[PDB]
């Protein structure tokens, strides 16, 4: 009310309203789902269009050969944060000849988002990210929120009506976690998960967006006729 | 007052949303993409009859293979075009090749959110970026001050945008010829324009792989206007 | 290097050799020393290879930006001055460039500008630049007239490079010919000295110093 | 942050006026009146000191009339402290010109640069404008004797006779009435004092409440002399014109 | 622009079937003066890497601090710091190689020659060299300073190419290293008798040996040598 | 972080007033009375030492300050603001004059430099005006003795005699009756003590009154001998005993 | 005074065929009269069917290759996974080299691959970025020994048709991958014989539309 | 540095600071530009509440940017000096690098760009000025007349007016100016310009300034008597 003019102001109950309003931008964004087994990690994203004449907004971005994310909210902010991740992944490779740990990737994003919530003039990032990756400790899935809070999970979902997919994954936890050495079945589980967040619309060929990374699988994105298999 | 980079309770940037209102006040611009080329057309909208309409430059070349049409606070587009031209030429210098239309649009959209308390406010102009490259062929992009860009088969921006867009929804199909697209832009422009459409208050342009980006003469457009009127009366 | 360009009745002739050296080591015999800036502008390159090629490709980008911004092809004067002002900023840093900006525009007509790395910029009708410039001057000056035909002018330019290619140790390989008219530049072929020398010797009856 | 406390000194009103410039002019309108009158053979500068106290040291005092160089002087109306900042800048600018060209600075050039500084404070920087209006009186070999005025807006104009500060409306009407083009310095001296004498808010105009200066070619052959009047010299000129 | 003051001489090393061996004497020379005798020039990083450093000792101590700090930084927010996300020899080397080349590029080098010896997580032997110029190379045997001239020839007789590595045991490999250290004591004027030796094995791990001495030396023949040509007494 | 206050905190109001300067003058009005009187052969400056507590040692707090050997200063208003101004005033006398001309500045020019500092606090970003009015008494070879007042606006006026602060209105009236152009220094000191007794309420003695003069050169206070041209400081602070001697013949 | 440059010796060689291209280089690394490594590769697969080698001062050579490899990576990120053509790579490398015009990379760079018509391509660079496409180029310590041999055997220079009175030149033709590898091996054995900094081993990288293949051969170790 | 974003968008999509800068232009004295067949004429109003002025030294309303281009304006006088100075510097800079004087379009584009930059730069307010830029391109005889405004938009005009009561004089020009046949001579062009100002000015004494620009750097300012002759001629023809 009087305490939402900027990010540098606390409310009387100890809330940061600008951070909460940034969180609201994610809820308006299109749904995206993340899940993993022990061998592979999968991102599934429902892309959104302006109208029938327009293209479908790309939700998934590659960060390295072993890491990438899906976005929900302000796309330009995802571009800034993904670019930062690309550089940090790259710095780790050039300097230490070392693939950046997915956990460190989360720590770096947390700290970058935080600085924007404590200083005058700047604003919080208006996007949520689901980072997947395969590093020296196996498959990983992270959930980034622009408050700074990063959380490692077996599966999750963010965006509009994400609660449907998140409930499904909470039921399916014991099943999909053990889908080891089988990419297509882990994707199927993700596609069935995102389907629990659909209303009136269904998954079409230029609507669905899937990405996968794993043990002997570099981070690759599937769009167009390549996802027709999973409909 | 309040911060420039402030979020509303709904989760939108106030200044970005207000700049979108400025674009709605602007003159109409329409773009249509085909397999034979991309057509760009604009409403000039002279504020007075004494104003020499040929000096109204709302369609602009970025490179030989990329063209651009604008709508809104058109003065703000000058630094955007300057950046686009430099980005295009610079990439040719670094890589001895034409730059992808998408990559060019992305470079322009990176300027968009570089405002706050960098420039003092967002741009008050929307752009239709049309071009061709070897990979993705003929393309049409709509670049907003939010930093977002969508590819379009056809798109209208400006004051008559929502009425024109609904018309483009019905008329567009994947087998449109270049000549058919040219007439379609003129047709839809004449429908949404306040004053009566002619060669002096409206301008056409296109981009083809063979001849590159070309702004049409007032003589050429006048014949297309005459061809358009005859075809509508013919049934 | 040996490069020349001269102005005459029928426009501009531009001729260059194709050798590149690193000391006495002949590093290449097939270097392109004429840079096509646009259909109406040419630039020649003598001196440091990288310096000339890098900054003249850059010059082409600056000339392209001019015609985008101004909706008009850049003048030969303005193009040459962009390059001369650039190298002048680097004066003392050790750039090595001996170039000639040749072209046609409506307002100027056929025009040649000599531009070098110590900031010198000169408009003129005849210039020869490079380690073998003096050898080219000797033949060019002694046979030059304004009323030369396009055929004779092309040959003189070719013959002048050949003369320098023969005598100058740091020039040779092949001759690249260009002709600049009101309609733009026209390429007149690559001419290997290996065959061109003996062809000229026999037909012309010149080069009597050499064992036939 | 600090946005909360920003007055925004360099913005337009809905009517297209600069708030701070307008309010600075309102401030200047309460300052002691200063009058400039340009004659064919010289210039007069007359100014009224702000409500003087009897224990004020009058002879070793400078409030209104300042010297910029040997050929140019100014009369001040507004905040004195603000005026001194601008005066030192103007003095430096004149010396830079002399150092560069080996010639004394033309009057307009000095006036323009000082007026450009004021303009800057209205368009950028977020600072308050200088609450000062100058009357420039000077001479150069191009235009001869010149009178200018500048105000917080940074706008300057040339004059034959002008007033700044308090009661300019009444003062300008009186100058416009009695001024004529073929006027001499001694006549202009009389006009300047008579105008102040009628427009003054004080009971009676006296020597101790005035500053006076002339810029004549009254020196020996083709050269200009600046005369900043002493207290006794003002007392004499006031008696000579029959005001006291 | 520098000049080295207190200096360390040769660092020698080689690969064997299950790991790597590295050695360096304990001397800190001050020109011709053999100033400091208790200098350790082999610095372990974790339980799987040893960095051997020659050249300027002040810069060596700086590099020690960097490696020490690298271990600390790696442990931050890292539950697997003593497991999968522990520091590898290749990570440690690439870091040093980056620093060395950055410093030479700023015309202010770390005046050192460095050999990073260790065993990777997958069991592979790691042995790579880097110096003040940022020049890097790898070989079955590596040595710095006089070691390059005198040790390498002797160590290459044992492991001349890649295929000789599985055929070389830790006993044979250590014997060659210890022999090389003796030869260097005979012939290098800025060497000492006392040295340290480190073995990084993929099975038995890191074995760090301190206070070794060159022994079994041949000096007896000296008594027979008289004069410089014609002298008989 | 960083100073984001790059804008003026003093601005013109619709009526043409500069609020912060007016309010600064109001703070000076609340301040304790101080005064200055110029004689033919000297200047005197004086003020009351308002003690915050009887446990406090009022000798440690100096309201009258030496700026140069021939210039002194006193104030009315906010003490801390005055203290830092004296520090800056002393430094600027060296940096902008003595290090250039090899001699101390004349009174009017040092006053001009102090006025400049106070003017900048009226216009510069993120600062308030100084809440003090200064009285600066001094001597120099070509101008002789002089007395100046400096206000929060940066405006300065030369005075024959004046007063500032709490009871300045009554004190100025008192000085108008007593002042003439033939006053000797001792007569000016006597008038200063009479004028100050009117505004002081409690104890009136050498311990509660602070008083200094700009008069004859003091070779005994120089600290060295051997250079004839160096004759010693004209600024002298009167002792507690010296004041009480003049209070008996009052 | 500190000298920031060094000479790591070695030599490299690029030959272009009709539908293939090879980039060869010896594996010896040296300083002064000492051998640092008998097998230290300096010919690298950089992705997008581009092979690269930067011979001379190894530290600068590694830095450059490292930077170009990184340039290829960011080219994909910024331009929708577009394949970097050999001509575009060459121009990019010019800017890398000329970027340090006043503190150069002391290396002779050669890249090889296929052009956009599917034909073999070899580009060569001087230390400060001057580049040229050729059928043939040798670089490094033994370049002066190998290059004239290549002129004769690859481009058929100074070779005329027998019995034509030195009037008809030997006609240019593309060489098979088998014939090219023969010339590479003979070039390196000859260079090994007469140049001290060349020997130990030879590593060839062959580039066809199918991908990047490797071949290794022993060289004399003296 | 002072960073505040003074020019910003409002809910209805307007930048009020730019629009309030237009109000300052509307307050300014009237300025008019009319281009003929072989010339351009810049007319300017001078308010007559200022007597006792010195017209020798008072800044003229029309300013030369180069020997071939001129700039008049309406709005804040102090602001106009900054634009004129920048334009004059750019004019010399262009001659230095391109070895050719600026075109009228280029000079206008530059000035317009400066005005635009002040609409989205922190710590600055827009210029309260609209300009009329007129002249002839080098080695060209086609007349050029451009207009700029605080927002930064610029455009070419056959004839145009700006400042106070400009909507009245624009109304006059719109019916009196023929595109098919512009003022054939200098006299015809000046007369139409004076006529248009006489709809608004008051008296045709020392209130109207006229400046005529012709090809090849031929610029001259008319005196009082010369202008007064046009005023006398127009009034006699009016009484009919
Ligand atoms: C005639 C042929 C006489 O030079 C012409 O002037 C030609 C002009 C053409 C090539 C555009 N100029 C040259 O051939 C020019 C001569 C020269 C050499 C050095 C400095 C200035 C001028 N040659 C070059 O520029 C060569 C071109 C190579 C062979 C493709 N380049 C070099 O010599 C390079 C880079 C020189 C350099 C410049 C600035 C900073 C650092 C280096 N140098 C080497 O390759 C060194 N060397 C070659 C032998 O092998 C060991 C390394
Ligand atoms: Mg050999």
């Amino acid at each position: 009310n009087n305490y939402d003019g900027d990010t540098v102001t606390f409310s009387p109950t100890g809330r940061l309203f600008q951070v909460e309003y940034a969180l609201e931008a994610i809820k308006q964004g299109s749904v995206t789902v993340g899940l993993r087994s022990n061998t592979h990690a999968v991102l599934v994203a429902l892309k959104r269009n302006a109208d029938e004449l327009s293209s479908y907004q790309k939700k998934i971005i590659k960060c390295d050969e072993h890491m990438g994310l899906s976005l929900a909210g302000l796309a330009p902010d995802a571009r800034v944060l993904s670019n930062y991740l690309r550089q940090q992944c790259n710095y780790s490779s050039l300097v230490f000849n070392r693939k950046l740990a997915v956990e460190r990737a989360g720590h770096l994003l947390c700290d970058k988002a935080q600085k924007n919530t404590q200083s005058y003039g700047g604003r919080p990032y208006g996007v949520g990210l689901l980072i997947i990756g395969y590093d020296k400790s196996g498959a990983h899935l992270l959930e980034f929120q622009p408050s700074g809070n990063v959380t490692e999970l077996y599966g999750t979902a963010i965006g509009a009506r994400s609660q449907g997919a998140k409930t499904y994954l909470e039921r399916t936890l014991d099943t999909f976690i053990k889908i080891d050495g089988n990419p297509d079945e882990l994707i199927k589980a993700g596609v069935e998960a995102i389907s629990q967040s659909l209303r009136d619309e269904s998954l079409t060929v230029d609507n669905l967006s899937i990405a996968i990374v794993g043990k002997d699988t570099p981070f690759t994105i599937y769009d167009g006729e390549a996802v027709a298999k999973y409909i | 007052d309040r911060g420039v980079s402030t979020f509303s309770p709904e989760g939108r940037l106030f200044q970005v949303e207000y700049s979108l209102e400025a674009i709605k006040l602007g003159s109409t611009a329409i773009g249509i993409a085909t397999k034979e080329g991309v057509v760009l057309g604009v409403e000039k909208r002279a504020t007075s009859p004494l104003l020499e309409s040929d000096s109204i430059e709302k369609i602009v070349e970025i490179d030989r293979h990329i063209g651009c049409a604008m709508s809104g606070l058109t003065a703000d587009a000058r630094s955007m075009i300057e950046h686009a031209r430099t980005a295009a030429v610079t990439h040719n210098l670094y890589y001895d090749e034409d730059i992808n239309v998408e990559s060019l649009t992305q470079s322009v959209c990176d300027l968009a959110l570089r405002f706050g308390e960098l420039m003092s406010r967002p741009f008050g102009v929307a752009l239709l970026i049309a071009g061709h490259d070897a990979d993705d062929g003929y393309q049409l992009f709509h670049a907003e001050p939010s930093g977002t860009f969508y590819r379009y088969n056809a798109k209208a921006i400006g004051s008559g945008s929502e009425g024109a867009q609904a018309e483009l929804l019905n008329e567009w199909h994947s087998s449109l010829t270049l000549k058919e697209a040219e007439l379609l832009v003129l047709k839809i422009l004449k429908q949404v324009m306040e004053e009566k459409l002619d060669e002096n208050n409206a301008q056409l342009s296109c981009i083809t792989k063979q001849d590159g980006f070309k702004i049409y003469d007032n003589e050429k457009t006048a014949e297309l206007i005459k061809e358009l009127k005859e075809k509508e009366a013919a049934e | 290097t040996t490069t020349l360009a001269f102005r005459f009745q029928g426009g501009i002739i531009v001729a260059v050799d194709s050798r590149a050296t690193a000391g006495n080591w002949v590093a290449s015999q097939t270097v392109k020393k004429v840079i096509e800036i646009n259909p109406f502008l040419l630039g020649t390159t003598a001196g440091g290879a990288a310096d000339c090629q890098f900054w003249e490709t850059w010059l082409g980008s600056q000339c392209r930006l001019h015609e985008l911004r101004e909706k008009e092809r850049i003048s030969v004067a303005a193009a040459s001055k962009i390059l001369s002002n650039l190298v002048y900023q680097y004066k003392g840093a050790g750039l090595s460039m001996g170039t000639m900006i040749c072209g046609y525009t409506r307002k100027e007509g056929p025009t040649i500008y000599y531009v070098d790395s110590d900031g010198t910029r000169l408009k003129g009708d005849i210039f020869c630049v490079g380690s073998g410039q003096t050898f080219a001057y000797g033949v060019l000056d002694s046979n030059y007239k304004w009323d030369l035909s396009v055929e004779d002018a092309l040959y003189l330019g070719k013959r002048s490079i050949l003369a320098a290619a023969h005598r100058d140790a740091y020039s040779g390989g092949s001759v690249n010919l260009y002709h600049v008219t009101e309609d733009g530049w026209i390429y007149h072929g690559n001419h290997d000295v290996g065959e061109l020398f003996w062809k000229v010797k026999e037909e012309e009856g010149s080069f009597n110093n050499v064992i036939g | 942050g600090s946005r909360r406390y920003d007055s925004r000194t360099t913005i337009f009103s809905p009517e297209g006026r600069l708030y701070q410039v307008e309010y600075a002019l309102e401030s200047i309108s309460h300052a002691g009146t200063a009058i400039g009158i340009m004659a064919s053979d010289g210039i007069v500068l007359a100014a009224e000191r702000k409500v003087t106290s009897t224990l004020l040291e009058q002879d070793t005092s400078t409030e209104k009339l300042y010297k910029l160089n040997d050929k140019i002087a100014v009369a001040v109306a507004g905040l004195t402290a603000d005026a001194e900042i601008l005066i030192n800048t103007a003095r430096i600018h004149a010396q830079n010109y002399l150092k560069t060209y080996n010639e004394d600075i033309p009057v307009e050039i000095l006036v323009r640069r000082l007026s450009d500084i004021k303009q800057g404070y209205t368009q950028h920087g977020g600072l308050r404008p200088f609450g000062v209006s100058f009357i420039y009186a000077g001479y150069d070999d191009r235009y001869g004797y010149q009178l200018y005025t500048s105000n917080p807006s940074g706008n300057y104009t040339g004059w034959k006779a002008i007033s700044v500060g308090a009661n300019t409306s009444a003062a300008q009407t009186l100058l416009q009435m009695d001024y004529k083009d073929d006027m001499k310095v001694d006549d202009a001296i009389e006009l300047a004092l008579k105008t102040l004498s009628k427009t003054t808010d004080s009971s009676a105009l006296t020597y101790d409440r005035l500053e006076f200066a002339t810029i004549r070619k009254g020196a020996n052959d083709g050269e200009v002399y600046q005369k900043i009047f002493k207290p006794q010299e003002i007392k004499d000129i006031l008696v000579k014109t029959g005001i006291t | 622009t520098q000049q080295p003051i207190v200096t360390g001489t040769s660092v020698i090393s080689m690969k064997y079937d299950n790991g790597v061996i590295i050695a360096a004497d304990n001397l800190g020379s001050y020109g011709s003066l053999l100033r400091f005798n208790g200098v350790e020039r082999l610095i372990p990083v974790g339980d799987n890497t040893v960095v051997g450093i020659s050249g300027d000792i002040s810069d060596m101590q700086h590099i020690e601090r960097l490696l020490k700090d690298l271990v600390t930084e790696n442990a931050y927010d890292n539950p697997l710091a003593d497991a999968e996300e522990a520091l590898e020899p290749s990570y440690i080397f690439e870091y040093l190689a980056t620093v060395m080349y950055q410093r030479r590029s700023k015309m202010n080098p770390l005046w050192n020659a460095i050999i990073v010896a260790g065993v990777q997580s997958n069991g592979d032997q790691f042995l790579r060299y880097v110096n003040l110029l940022g020049v890097t190379y790898s070989s079955p045997t590596l040595a710095t300073g006089f070691g390059a001239h005198m040790a390498n020839p002797l160590l290459r007789k044992v492991v001349d190419r890649e295929s000789d590595i599985p055929k070389t045991t830790v006993q044979v490999a250590e014997e060659a290293i210890v022999n090389a250290m003796r030869v260097l004591y005979y012939r290098d004027a800025r060497s000492s008798r006392n040295f340290s030796l480190a073995i990084i094995d993929k099975n038995t791990g890191l074995t760090f040996k301190k206070n070794l001495q060159v022994e079994n030396m041949k000096w007896d023949f000296a008594k027979d040598i008289k004069g410089y040509g014609t002298q008989k007494i | 972080m960083t100073d984001r206050y790059s804008f003026s905190l003093t601005t013109f109001s619709p009526s043409g007033k500069l609020g912060q300067i007016d309010y600064a003058l109001t703070a000076v009005k609340q301040g304790v009375t101080s005064l200055g009187i110029k004689a033919t052969n000297g200047v005197v400056i004086a003020t009351e030492k308002k003690s915050s507590s009887p446990l406090a040692m009022s000798e440690t707090l100096s309201k009258v300050s030496l700026l140069t050997p021939d210039i002194g200063a006193v104030y009315s208003g906010m003490g801390p603001d005055y203290r830092v101004l004296v520090d800056k005033s002393r430094k600027v006398a060296h940096t902008s004059y003595k290090r250039i001309y090899g001699e101390y500045p004349p009174t009017k020019l040092l006053v001009s430099e102090v006025a400049k500092i106070m003017q900048e606090a009226t216009q510069s970003g993120g600062v308030r005006p100084f809440g003090v009015s200064l009285l600066i008494a001094g001597h120099d070879e070509f101008n002789g003795f002089s007395l100046y007042q400096v206000d929060p606006s940066g405006s300065y006026f030369p005075w024959k005699a004046t007063a500032i602060g709490k009871g300045s209105v009554a004190a100025k009236t008192f000085l108008e009756k007593r002042w003439n152009d033939e006053l000797e220094l001792e007569d000016a000191i006597h008038i200063a003590l009479l004028t100050l007794k009117e505004s002081v309420e409690g104890e009136f003695n050498g311990d509660t009154i602070e008083l200094a003069i700009i008069g004859d050169e003091n070779p005994d206070l120089l600290g060295y001998t051997g250079i004839p041209t160096d004759k010693g400081p004209r600024f002298r602070k009167l002792t507690s005993q010296e004041i009480n001697d003049r209070l008996e013949a009052l | 005074q500190f000298n920031p440059y060094g000479d790591n010796g070695g030599t490299i060689l690029g030959i272009a065929g009709e539908d293939f291209a090879v980039l060869a280089g010896d594996t010896r690394n040296i300083t002064d009269y000492s051998i640092n490594s008998r097998y230290e590769p300096k010919v690298f697969d950089c992705g997008d069917n581009i092979v690269m080698s930067a011979n001379g001062f190894a530290a600068d050579g590694d830095a450059l290759v490292k930077r170009f490899k990184n340039s290829v990576k960011w080219y994909h990120f910024d331009h929708n996974d577009k394949k970097l053509s050999i001509n575009s790579a060459a121009r990019n490398i010019q800017h890398l080299l000329y970027g340090k015009r006043f503190f150069p990379y002391y290396v002779h760079t050669i890249i090889a691959g296929l052009d956009e018509d599917g034909k073999g391509a070899v580009y060569s660079f001087d230390p400060v970025g001057s580049y040229e496409r050729e059928q043939c180029r040798a670089g490094g310590a033994a370049a002066s020994l190998i290059m004239p041999f290549l002129d004769n055997q690859v481009n058929f220079k100074n070779q005329y048709e027998p019995g034509t009175n030195g009037k008809v030149k030997k006609p240019l033709k593309y060489l098979s991958v088998e014939e090219v590898i023969k010339l590479v091996r003979d070039s390196f054995t000859s260079a090994t014989e007469r140049h001290i900094q060349v020997g130990d081993g030879l590593e060839i990288l062959i580039v066809t539309k199918d991908g990047v293949r490797k071949e290794f051969y022993e060289l004399k170790r003296d | 540095g002072y960073d505040r974003a003074l020019s910003i968008f409002s809910p209805d999509g307007h930048i009020f600071q730019v629009e309030y800068a237009l109000e300052a232009v509307k307050r300014g004295t009237c300025a008019v530009g009319v281009k003929g067949k072989n010339c351009v004429v810049l007319g300017c109003e001078r308010r007559s509440t200022l007597k006792l002025q010195d017209t020798r030294i008072t800044p003229s309303k029309v300013s030369k940017i180069d020997s071939h281009v001129v700039l008049s304006f309406s709005g804040l006088n102090a602001d106009s000096r900054i634009l004129i100075e920048k334009a004059r510097v750019e004019a010399q800079s262009h001659r230095l690098t391109l070895e050719d004087p600026v075109t009228v379009e280029y000079l206008t584009r530059y000035v317009a760009g400066v005005q635009q930059r002040y609409t989205q730069s922190g710590g600055v307010r827009p210029f309260g000025v609209s300009t009329l830029i007129a002249g002839f391109d080098p080695r060209d005889d086609e007349p050029k007349l451009y207009q700029t405004e605080p927002s930064g938009i610029y455009s070419s005009w056959s004839a145009q007016t700006i400042g106070r009561n400009s909507k009245t004089v624009r109304e006059f020009l719109e019916k009196n100016y023929d595109r098919k046949e512009p003022p054939a001579t200098v006299e015809e062009c000046v007369k139409l310009t004076v006529r248009s100002l006489l709809e608004v000015v008051q008296t045709g004494a020392k209130n109207i300034e006229i400046t005529v620009v012709k090809p090849d750097s031929d610029i001259v300012a008319l005196s009082s008597e010369e202008i007064n002759q046009y005023v006398t001629q127009i009034e006699q023809e009016k009484q009919e």
